[PDB]
């Protein structure tokens, strides 16, 4: 048997809220937690929630399971409607790469062992500056893989290559000790217009004026600098002309901003006058 | 009868969560387990709701619910799946199935076995049958035997977490 | 087809092979659009008579690529 | 009291799950839950959620049983996870509120006397925020009317702390709206704005004329509010006034004037910088 | 196509020389299907069984469906 080039460990946007926030709140110590989910077939993890686990002293560890813990919350979770399985951990590096270190085999081998379709997960909250989040997702080589003459992983489709690796990981052994596993998050329809709940603007700033006495200084200092980058762009012509750009683009810019503003403000002000009466 | 690779879901079966409401305390649930010509009766009306509780998460493929053939026998059968808390003959009756069978007299009989659609039952924890009605109309329904036939879905049995390699003071 | 009809098998296997990003086993389907270019002739009775056609251009513009 | 909850799309986020894994198994309507967070002056800071059993019968409307050992058991779990967020108030994921609510309210009470019920829409609208928060109040009515038991309204926002703006921005980085402002998204906002407010006045009308012919009664505060809101209406035939508008018109469109006139320039340049460029190509090409 | 099965393998035996990857693998045994396509001639595989020995899983089904 073998791990075919197109897994994709599908982490859901609870999941992935839940591991930012865990790694945010106790970075610059290590978190770690659980991640229930759903074996699929072959080439599909379901990652439908996390499970923090206390902080315990011991950094990310087999002894940080806390087998109370864990059995009593999944107990739980089944009685409020989440019989789901335990398909991996998760566990943070604050701000030092995306990879495995030592204990991260160990700890990933009792998952295996377990159940041999565990992935484990590393998320770096602090190198997560927001526009790109570093989560990427990890599985084992055997050590009669790699040994016996047999390529850790088989491909049977164009899906596996799409995504570079980052010399960061390639140094720890990327591919000589596990694998990586693409990530391809599942969004509803729901939850997307949760979310744009969060920045959706109201109405009322649709329809709200500027401030008149900043929108004026903001015309005058913009009308200046546009006169400035006239000058300069009346000495490029000539210039150039003769002999034979920044003021151009500079002066494209400006008027664009220009224009927009007064446009916009004006037509809200008409909208205005005409709905407030 | 059992397709190569599908078995019969019995040893997964715990007593510790099986329960029938509405059953006459003259015939037990242990009867619809056996095989045998061993049924279970109606208490009040002619309804009855079966649930079945497995260790690990199985996939569901075929039925053997089946009746005696004196007309006393289910009809209507709305099957739900892996629910949080046990449930009463009020919400049975609005509540969406995940199937709803009409079982009809060729079901019954006891070469009858019904398939259900195996994709809405690929990871069944508990099973709540609901016979809402009796294969004609009679007071006190009955049932000759209930078996599912299918797979186990492979279980990560948490507890058993232990290190498998390494010291036993690592940290990170 | 040689007469402006579209090839059912041809369409159907050049789709299939575009789905071998997906699933490389499924890039055989292509064989499916292998239409030899042939001019067979027959005699009356279905068999294969000797004949050699006669084309009006030189060779190099329609031989084999030279073997490597 | 409190004024302002500020809920986070995490918390949003988990009560769809919620509703979703429970809907999928059966069919519950509410879901109920309660929801962790700190404050910080009179500012409740919703930071988290969890899951709490509930069943109720929707004919009684008074039978119920919200878990309470369950609520105490989760919460001891999640206060190992994290201190800094202590049970303030609970959740449920109805349209509308219930008649057990004030019965909850009470005894959520117990672990925070200052609940905040948070009533989560899980349907997506396209007009409000889908959090709408409510707190209990019981106080001798200044107007002489007999007293009971009813909620309360407190303002809700949603936030995010950066750790979950990181999160958001990636999930809908496909179907985002770029944050900067495009004349033609401009435009749109403020016909959006205008929506609003043709949805908001025709709630406000459909509650007058339901008070007005009587099937509801008068809220005196509301009454207050909306003669408030006509008090507040501006005047535009005032003459001093549309001197001052036709002035910073007219300055605005002297702006927008001069940067079409450095448009014009700019354009034509660039048409001949291409006429020449071709002209150069057509004549190296014929010679 | 039997008849006028008029192939270069040297240029597939330079393919399978430069092959280091199991993708390459299958490309080559692919490659060499439709060379030969409706040609009942399958020497390409029959000539070199050490080769056809590191193809394992899904690459032993387009070998074939390769022979196909
Ligand atoms: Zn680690």
């Amino acid at each position: 048997p073998a791990v075919d080039t197109a897994e994709q460990v599908y982490i859901s946007s609870l999941a992935l809220l839940k591991m930012l926030k865990h790694g945010r709140a106790g970075v610059p110590m290590e978190v770690m937690g659980l991640m229930l989910g759903e074996f699929v077939d072959d080439y599909t993890v379901r990652v439908i929630d996390v499970f923090a686990m206390p902080q315990s002293g011991t950094g990310v560890s087999v002894e940080a399971v806390d087998p109370v813990f864990q059995a009593k919350m999944l107990d739980m979770l089944k009685q409020t409607g989440r019989p789901e399985m335990v398909v991996g951990w998760y566990h943070s590096h604050p701000g030092f790469g995306c990879w495995l270190s030592g204990v991260d085999i160990n700890t990933q081998q009792s998952f295996e062992a377990l159940s041999e379709r565990a992935v484990a997960v590393v998320v770096d909250p602090i190198q997560s500056v927001k526009g790109k989040v570093v989560i990427d997702a990890f599985r084992l080589i055997n050590a009669n893989m790699m040994v016996l003459g047999h390529e850790p992983r088989q491909t049977t489709s164009n899906l596996g290559h799409l995504n570079k690796p980052s010399i960061q990981a390639l140094i720890h052994g990327l591919n000589r000790h596990y694998y990586s596993i693409t990530i391809n998050y599942r969004k509803n329809e729901l939850e997307q217009k949760m979310l744009l709940n969060l920045h959706k603007k109201s109405w009322m700033e649709g329809l709200t004026l500027q401030d008149y006495s900043e929108h004026c200084k903001h015309n005058e200092s913009v009308v200046k600098e546009m006169l400035e980058l006239a000058k300069n762009y009346n000495k490029a012509v000539e210039e150039e002309d003769k002999m034979t750009q920044d003021p151009k683009r500079h002066l494209e810019e400006h008027v664009d901003v220009l224009m927009t503003s007064n446009i916009v403000q004006c037509l809200a002000a008409m909208l205005d006058t005409v709905v407030f009466k | 009868d059992i397709p190569k690779g599908y078995m019969d879901l019995m040893p997964f079966i715990n007593k510790a969560g099986c329960e029938c409401l509405n059953e006459s305390d003259e015939h037990g649930f242990d009867n619809c387990l056996r095989k045998d010509t061993t049924f279970l009766e109606s208490d009040c009306d002619e309804q009855l709701l079966i649930t079945v509780a497995f260790n690990q998460p199985v996939k569901l493929y075929s039925m053997k619910f089946q009746g005696p053939d004196n007309g006393q026998g289910p009809k209507y059968v709305k099957i739900f799946i892996n629910l949080p808390r046990s449930m009463d003959f009020e919400e049975a009756e609005r509540s969406e199935p995940t199937q709803a069978l009409e079982l009809t007299e060729d079901d019954i009989k006891e070469d009858g076995i019904v398939p259900l659609r195996y994709v809405k039952f690929q990871n069944v924890n508990s099973v709540t049958i609901f016979v809402q009605s009796n294969q004609g109309e009679e007071e006190t329904t009955r049932i000759s035997y209930f078996t599912f036939i299918g797979t186990p879905v492979q279980a990560t049995n948490m507890n058993d977490f232990k290190r498998v390699v390494g010291k036993k003071g690592e940290s990170h | 087809s040689r007469t402006g009809h579209t090839h059912m098998p041809s369409v159907v296997g050049v789709l299939v092979f575009t789905q071998f990003w997906f699933w490389f086993p499924l890039s055989h389907f292509l064989s499916l659009a292998y239409t030899p270019t042939c001019v067979i002739g027959l005699n009356k009775d279905l068999k294969m008579p000797k004949v050699q056609y006669k084309s009006n251009c030189k060779p190099s513009t329609f031989a084999y690529p030279a073997p490597l | 009291a409190v004024q302002k909850v500020v809920v986070h799309p995490l918390v949003l986020l988990s009560v769809v799950d919620h509703f979703n894994r429970i809907g999928k198994v059966g069919n519950q309507k509410r879901v109920v839950g309660v929801l962790l967070g700190s404050w910080q002056k009179k500012v409740l800071d919703v930071s988290n959620s969890f899951a709490v059993p509930f069943d109720e019968d929707d004919k009684d409307d008074s039978v119920w049983f919200l878990d309470h050992d369950y609520l105490e058991n989760m919460y001891g779990m999640f206060k190992k996870v994290n201190a800094r967020e202590r049970i303030v108030g609970w959740y449920h994921t109805g349209p509308k509120l219930h008649k057990n609510d004030i019965a909850i309210n009470e005894l959520m009470k117990r672990y925070c006397p200052n609940s905040v019920l948070v009533i989560i829409d899980v349907k997506p609208k396209d007009l409000g925020l889908p959090t709408e928060a409510y707190i209990s109040v019981e106080e001798v009515h200044d107007d002489g009317t007999p007293t009971s038991k009813t909620f309360e309204h407190v303002t809700s926002e949603i936030g995010a702390e950066e750790a979950e703006e990181v999160g958001v921005e990636h999930l809908l980085r496909d179907i985002k709206d770029t944050t900067v402002g495009t004349l033609s998204q401009r435009i749109t906002n403020q016909v959006h704005g205008l929506k609003g407010l043709n949805s908001k006045l025709l709630d406000i009308r459909s509650y007058l004329e339901k008070v007005a012919t009587g099937k509801l009664p008068i809220n005196h505060q509301i009454i207050y509010q909306l003669q408030d809101v006509f008090n507040l209406l501006p005047d535009v035939s005032l003459q001093e006034f549309v001197k001052a508008f036709y002035l910073k018109t007219n300055d605005q469109m002297v702006v927008v004037y001069l940067a079409s006139l450095i448009r014009s320039v700019v354009a034509l340049h660039n048409l001949i910088n291409n006429k020449i460029a071709n002209r150069d190509a057509e004549k190296k090409e014929g010679q | 196509l039997i008849r006028n099965n008029n192939t270069d393998l040297m240029i597939l035996k330079n393919t399978k020389d430069a092959v280091r990857n199991s993708v390459c693998h299958t490309a080559t045994v692919i490659a060499n299907s439709f060379m030969h396509c409706g040609t009942t001639s399958d020497q390409f595989l029959r000539d070199n069984l050490e080769w056809l020995a590191r193809a394992t899983n899904w690459a032993k089904f387009t070998a074939t469906a390769s022979l196909g």
